RNA sequence: GUCUACGGCCAUACCACCCUGAACGCGCCCGAUCUCGUCUGAUCUCGGAAGCUAAGCAGGGUCGGGCCUGGUUAGUACUUGGAUGGGAGACCGCCUGGGAAUACCGGGUGCUGUAGGCUU
RNA sequence: AAACCUCCCGUGGAGCAGAAGGGCAAAAGCUCGCUUGAUCUUGAUUUUCAGUACGAAUACAGACCGUGAAAGCGGGGCCU
RNA sequence: AUUAGAGGUCUUGGGGCCGAAACGAUCUCAACCUAUUCUCAAACUUUAAAUGGGUAAGAAGCCCGGCUCGCUGGUGUGGA
């Protein structure tokens, strides 16, 4: 045979993770980095902008570290741009940018800073950065929280990063993980971001699967079809939710009902049950013996 | 005779807690030091930068200068019949509040809450600590039972 | 009423042929997993030096190639039509997946040059299920639990009703 | 040969044992610490008897290796071969030192790695014998001839535990009735109602 | 009640196995035109929504291991101060105060902040 | 028995130039990419200490840079 | 570092035994593993004292109000 690893020894000595690494959220080295504040800053908040793209939707998030835990001081989603008029694709490059869109306006509409500092109203894709205006309350400034996302060129969360700096966000970024980079030759051509801004790059793939093969082209795309969003009215279905966005940023919470106060979860077993079960147990398991005796 | 090395009989001093090695929990960090915040100093191994020295692992100084990573203390150090209020650059992560001055802060605020209350009721209400006092005298009650009586038991050898 | 998520596939085929020594031979073995698979094959050199073998510490001495989709699993229709649909019940392992080796490449069919050889390859089948890509996604990285793994037997009687192979003691 | 006994009696430095530091150490004298019928169970023999220190002293490797002899010698010729099982509960793990001369007197005199010797306690177990209850007065004597090869004082003292077991002798019997002692070649393995309820059923079936 | 995003404390939260998961969600999953990256679209990046809770995840279970917290061990071991105390010594007792750790035996099995859902 | 390929277990039982100790797991290890903070310049402080030097080191500040999407990190080597 | 028996399996090996032979059996002997068991550590340690080392026990303290800043900045924000 061969010596067990995992004894009674192993576990004596093993020292877990913290919840969130063991559960794999978090990377502590990076995180280190971020939140913590200079000690001559004295509760001044570092804000950071957390983008985390999932399965089925953008999260966009606002906050600064405390000591009981971070505080959000706005959030934005992608399931609320069916109001501004997006429908569909709620999780492609430009459902990213609006998400970052929204959550700018949002938090300068919180602030009273939405009549100054508007950004790029006139979406182009170039390199911009909005700058403090002297005798007005200082341009609000964060920093990108991309997670455990690889941050390659045209990855989603610079996305929702170029949609917080085009509603006046002071976020310092490089443009170079726009997708428009070309890296053989190290330039930036704003054109071909404004296309997956605007999502013309799947308006095209919608347009290749025409004449190729419409059958695997109403399995790509099913609630495209559902929803009557062909490529020709997507460019101008954005451009009517960025302008839908930028006039009514305010979120107005769900009512909440009271609920019938029911329990889907099984309640822990109390310790006169766990206890009287062996009981029984033993009990079956003679009462069972004497049986074949 | 031993060598001068800084970090010299430091095995256990700096060596982390069973169970308590990798990364640092983050609360260390954030956490604000005002100048005049009474602070004990305790190395710890993980954060090799801004050290402490190992003599002064276990005393308990007052800021007196805050930097971006660090603080500046002002510790006694007794040096050979005279104490010398010395002056340390240690890095956030070898810091804790002390708690042994809350304990006064506290103190004062029902000092000086039961000072404006009481005084337009009157009651002169004693403020100082005083030691623990001789106690009173009291009875002692023994109904039903009678006190049972101890004998020492007899001698068994163990081994 | 079996779940429709619970359907053993195919993740990886896994062929290497170990020529155990640097240059042409080598090289050469290089271009048949090329034509056969499609794809440029990867080498692999030696972890350490030993004597008795000939090689040498960071010397070239193999080169391997990794299949997924449907042309992996037209490679092992090719494989185990060498081996008539037999294999041994020592040749799947207790993990759920099991392998096999060639004697020559060119009995796949593969049409022989005498620029470039004959190779010995080997086989390894790496059985799969929807939803072993858990344990190796960056994020929420997680095993997968004992009801969802792939024992020996349940990989062997998969091999049965796939080719209808035999499996022969011995 | 080596120095007498009196050289080497009291516990006067820090433990020393053979180590990576302390290479060298010739091996100890004694090396065989059961004889008799080591291979027996644990309702054949259940008288104990100790022999006990009283001094907080050193015994030497050579006086356990005598004293075992002496003892085995003596149960021999009394409960036969197989009769008892002897069981010498101390390892000699100090080493001590010697600075050998041949002139250099006492500059860096440290020694060199003499022997090897037992750092006895007071009130510890030094040697245990256990056999038939019947051969009660023939292990007293077996243990009173071996305090001769010993330094300072010892008691002889009959356990009240059974055997070389940890329980004793008037509760031993029905614990293996009930079931919280199962028989294990030499000792006995005592079973808690903490374990996995199906390892109770492996027993009571 | 419960989940998601970001957390604080960092096993009462871990590990093994088993059971059950409404709704939302998280996922698995479907693809490779574009972005991006691989020997391989497996990972990574990107575009999706046919299928599924099988797995992850959540909850519960185990005379479970571990961990946490007690009892016991034990006023024991050790120890501050004291004696023209004992003993040939080794060492020990007393006075004055302080006072542990296994084995063995119990109980416990994550709390919680901000923001947003679902059970309308 | 050891060449290479694959899966599984794996709290570090490896590695981090060297003695030993400490420290370290999406790293301080390994592999790549780009680099020269191993640069220029004031003081303060720590260590040995007489509380003198040298050495070594820690916090800053002013420059010039590197790297990274960025927060940042870096004025030699994880620390002794 | 270290004593002893138990229960395991060919996980392998040592002379074999009926086996041409066969993890098939056979008694084995060993290592190996799982539970226990005896004995220890100045250069080992999960635990862990007594004695001991800091600091605090106010007027240089608390509590309001207002100015200054080129520092710090969503924000007469933060700090001084």
């Amino acid at each position: 045979f061969v010596k067990v690893v995992k004894n009674k020894a192993y576990f004596k000595r093993y020292q877990v993770k913290f919840r969130r690494r063991r559960e794999g959220k978090t990377d502590y080295y990076a995180r280190k980095r971020l939140v913590i504040q200079d000690k001559n800053k004295y509760n001044t908040p570092k804000y950071r902008m957390i983008v985390r793209v999932t399965n089925r939707d953008i999260i966009c998030q606002i906050a600064y570290a405390r000591i009981e835990g971070d505080m959000i001081v706005c959030a934005a989603y992608a399931h609320e741009l069916p109001k501004y008029g997006v429908k569909v694709g709620l999780t492609n490059y430009a459902a990213a940018y609006c998400t970052g869109l929204l959550l700018a306006r949002r938090l300068l509409n919180r602030f009273g800073m939405d009549k100054i500092y508007e950004g790029q109203v006139e979406v182009t894709g170039d390199e911009y950065n909005v700058e403090s205006i002297d005798g007005q309350p200082g341009a609000f400034t964060c920093y990108l929280d991309a997670g455990l996302a690889r941050t390659t060129t045209g990855n989603k969360v610079f996305g929702a990063l170029k949609g917080a700096v085009d509603g006046g966000l002071s976020i310092p970024h490089s443009t170079k993980r726009f997708p428009g980079y070309d890296s053989e030759s190290k330039e930036f051509n704003a054109e071909v971001h404004r296309k997956h801004i605007m999502g013309q790059n799947v308006a095209d793939y919608m347009r290749y699967l025409m004449e190729e093969d419409e059958d695997a082209y109403k399995k790509q795309f099913s609630q495209y079809i559902k929803n009557n969003v062909t490529p020709d009215m997507m460019e101008e279905m954005y451009k009517k939710a960025h302008a839908a966005i930028r006039e009514n940023p305010v979120y107005e919470k769900k009512p909440k009902r009271e609920v019938k106060k029911k329990r889907w979860n099984r309640p822990k077993m109390s310790l006169a049950q766990k206890k009287d079960r062996v009981a029984q147990k033993k009990a079956s398991f003679l009462r069972a013996q004497e049986r074949a005796a | 005779t031993n060598t001068k090395g800084k970090r010299r009989g430091t095995r256990y001093m700096f060596s982390r807690p069973f169970r308590k090695h990798g990364v640092v929990p983050l609360a260390t960090y954030m956490r604000i030091y005002k100048k005049g915040d009474i602070v004990d100093i305790k190395g710890m191994g993980t954060v090799q930068k801004g050290m402490p020295h190992k003599c002064y692992h276990g005393k308990t100084g007052r800021v007196y200068n805050v930097t971006q990573h660090a603080v500046g203390i002002v510790v006694n150090k007794q040096v050979k019949g005279k104490i010398l209020a010395k002056r340390i650059n240690v890095r956030i992560e070898h810091i804790k509040h002390s708690k042994s001055r809350d304990s006064f802060l506290k103190r004062v605020k029902e000092n000086d809450q039961k000072k404006k209350e009481a005084k337009e009721k009157g009651t002169w209400v004693q403020l100082k600590r005083q030691p623990a006092p001789p106690r009173e005298a009291h009875f002692v009650r023994t109904n039903g039972k009678e006190p049972e009586l101890l004998e020492p038991i007899p001698y068994e050898f163990m081994a | 009423k079996e779940n429709p998520m619970r359907e053993l596939r195919i993740r990886k085929l896994c062929l290497n042929i170990c020529v155990g020594e640097s240059g042409d031979r080598l090289t050469r073995a290089a271009k048949v997993l090329e034509q056969l698979t499609g794809q440029t094959p990867v080498f692999s050199k030696a972890r350490y030096t030993v004597r008795s073998f000939g090689i040498r510490r960071n010397e070239k001495i193999a080169v391997h190639c990794t299949v997924r989709g449907a042309k992996a699993e037209e490679i092992l229709e090719k494989g185990l039509k060498v081996r008539e649909y037999e294999l041994r019940k020592n040749n799947f392992s207790d993990t759920g997946n099991f392998g096999f080796g060639i004697q020559e490449h060119i009995d796949l069919g593969i049409k022989y040059d005498p620029s470039i050889g004959i190779y010995g390859l080997d086989f390894y089948v790496v059985l799969g299920r929807p939803g072993f890509s858990i344990a190796d996604k960056k994020r929420r990285t997680g095993c997968i639990g004992a009801k969802h793994r792939i024992s020996k037997e349940e990989a062997m009687r998969w091999f049965q009703q796939k080719y209808d192979g035999i499996i022969l003691p011995g | 040969g080596r120095r007498p006994a009196r050289c080497y009696r009291y516990c006067k430095n820090k433990p020393y044992p053979k180590s990576r530091f302390c290479r060298g150490v010739p091996d100890a004298k004694i090396r065989i610490f059961d004889l008799g019928r080591k291979k027996a169970k644990v309702d054949e023999f259940p008288l104990c008897g100790h022999m006990v220190s009283d001094e907080y002293e050193q015994l030497s490797s050579e006086a356990l290796e005598a004293a075992r002899i002496c003892a085995n010698k003596y149960m021999v010729k009394s409960c036969g071969k197989d009769g008892f099982h002897i069981r010498v509960r101390l390892h000699p793990f100090h080493v001590i030192r010697i600075n050998k001369m041949l002139q250099t007197g006492m500059r860096g005199a440290f020694g060199k790695p003499q022997g090897t010797v037992a750092r006895v306690h007071i009130g510890q177990v030094i040697m245990s014998i256990r056999t038939k209850l019947q051969n009660k007065e023939h292990v007293v004597e077996a243990l009173r001839r071996a305090k001769f090869k010993f330094p300072g004082r010892q008691k002889i003292h009959i356990s009240k535990k059974w055997g070389f077991t940890k329980f004793n002798a008037d509760e031993f019997e029905d614990m293996v009735a009930e079931k919280r002692l199962i028989p294990d070649g030499c000792g006995v393995k005592y079973i808690p109602n903490r374990g996995p309820l199906d390892k109770w059923r492996a027993l009571h079936s």
